[PDB]
């Protein structure tokens, strides 16, 4: 019903003919039923291509319940969605970083820090950012992460990039993004001692 | 406290105005002029405005002690020199004027004393050297400390020397440094510029709560 061809959609109808739906406007559910277990058959599967505008301005009628019992399961085809359905211009998949990510980054430390998500994860991050490793909220979470939490790794690779091309653009980002940004930047490179890069 | 134009008066001197018992008594005429100057001068003009000094002869010829003072402090016996230096120390306190700069004057003094006998040398000796300023050892050498504040060769000291070696040679490979250095934070800026560009046109700011 709610998915007939909308499963058909993200399986079948991304980069097809007027099938343009979720993409454009931007997460442990994405229908909140009894069968949120049906919320894992295809989604993470294959790319987040030009398959954009549409179904998500349809489907923002339910917005509940972004933390269902998925937290491995549906997380499982997500960490899928970073290595097989990472996309096509995965800035917007920010939406279920911002909705569930975050909602995952609560429960992080909240369990212990983030034990799952970062090593694959980081790969529809970088699918995300295009370029410069260009500038996300994902740093954020991560990078307060590897500041405060005892693993400094993952972003080891994105030190000192001189990264950019931020997404406003229909939100995408916030203040607080940047703001932890170079915060978690000075406050590393005090731990990591290159005390200039973060004064800078 | 612009003491050039003041000594650039100094000189000018005219005993054919010859009387003013407001003016400045030729004691304090001359002393007070040429040591203005003497703080002020640069050696070679002074010594122009000094040992060919004619407008002045008069204001020259007036106190010997200052006279002679200056010549043999050009000269360098810097000991006594020094010496009715800080003794004249408590007369220009008497001057009430001499008074207000004393610290001024006596600071500019013993450091150009140092500028005099310092420049031609390559490795700073104390010890007779020592002998004559009549600085005790640390006391000499933390003169030398003061130095190093603000000091223009690139000097060092074996304390067991009691020595300084002066500056040093190639200014070529300094150049080299600031011009990393240079480099450095010119890369610096402009990534930070490249950012800036970013924040600006990513419409980005703070807003106020």
């Amino acid at each position: 019903s709610a998915l007939e061809q909308f499963v058909n959609s993200v399986r079948q109808l991304s980069a097809q003919g007027q099938m343009t739906q979720l993409c454009e406007l931007i997460k442990s559910g994405e229908l909140l039923a009894k069968n949120l277990s049906h919320l894992d058959t295809v989604l993470g599967a294959l790319d987040v291509q030009e398959h954009s505008l549409g179904v998500l301005a349809v489907l923002f009628v339910k917005f509940s319940m972004p933390s269902v019992p998925d937290f491995e399961t549906l997380f499982s085809q997500v960490q899928l969605f970073i290595s097989t359905c990472n996309g096509e211009h995965i800035r917007y998949a920010t939406d279920t970083f911002a909705g569930l990510c975050h909602q995952l980054t609560n429960a992080l430390v909240e369990r212990k820090q983030p034990l799952r998500g970062i090593g694959i994860l980081k790969q529809a991050i970088d699918k995300m950012q295009m370029n410069t490793n260009q500038l996300t909220s994902i740093h954020a979470d991560l990078c307060q992460l590897c500041l405060l939490a005892k693993c400094f790794k993952p972003a080891l690779p994105y030190l000192d990039v001189d990264m950019m091309d931020i997404c406003k653009e229909n939100g995408a980002y916030d203040a607080k993004h940047f703001l932890c940004y170079y915060y978690y930047g000075g406050m590393i490179y005090t731990g990591l001692k290159n005390f200039e890069r973060a004064l800078y | 406290r612009k003491y050039k134009q003041a000594a650039k008066c100094l000189l000018l001197a005219s005993f054919d105005h010859c009387d003013f018992p407001e003016l400045l008594s030729p004691s304090n005429v001359a002393i007070y002029g040429g040591l203005c100057a003497l703080a002020t001068f640069d050696r070679q003009e002074l010594q122009r405005n000094v040992i060919s000094s004619s407008s002045f002869k008069l204001f020259l010829e007036l106190e010997p002690q200052v006279r002679d003072i200056i010549f043999k402090f050009y000269e360098s016996k810097y000991a006594s020199c020094l010496k009715m230096l800080d003794e004249m120390k408590d007369n220009l306190l008497l001057d009430m004027y001499l008074a207000p700069h004393v610290r001024t004057l006596y600071t500019q003094i013993r450091n150009r004393a140092l500028i005099q006998y310092f420049s031609p040398y390559v490795s700073a000796d104390m010890h007779r050297m020592a002998a004559a300023f009549n600085t005790t050892v640390a006391a000499l050498e933390d003169e030398l400390t003061q130095l190093i504040l603000e000091g223009l060769i690139s000097a060092r000291v074996d304390s067991h020397s009691k020595i300084l070696y002066a500056r040093d040679v190639d200014q070529r490979s300094t150049t080299f440094e600031k011009s990393l250095l240079m480099g450095k934070e010119f890369q610096r800026r402009a990534k930070a510029m490249m950012l800036r560009a970013a924040v600006l046109r990513n419409q980005i700011h703070v807003k106020s709560p």
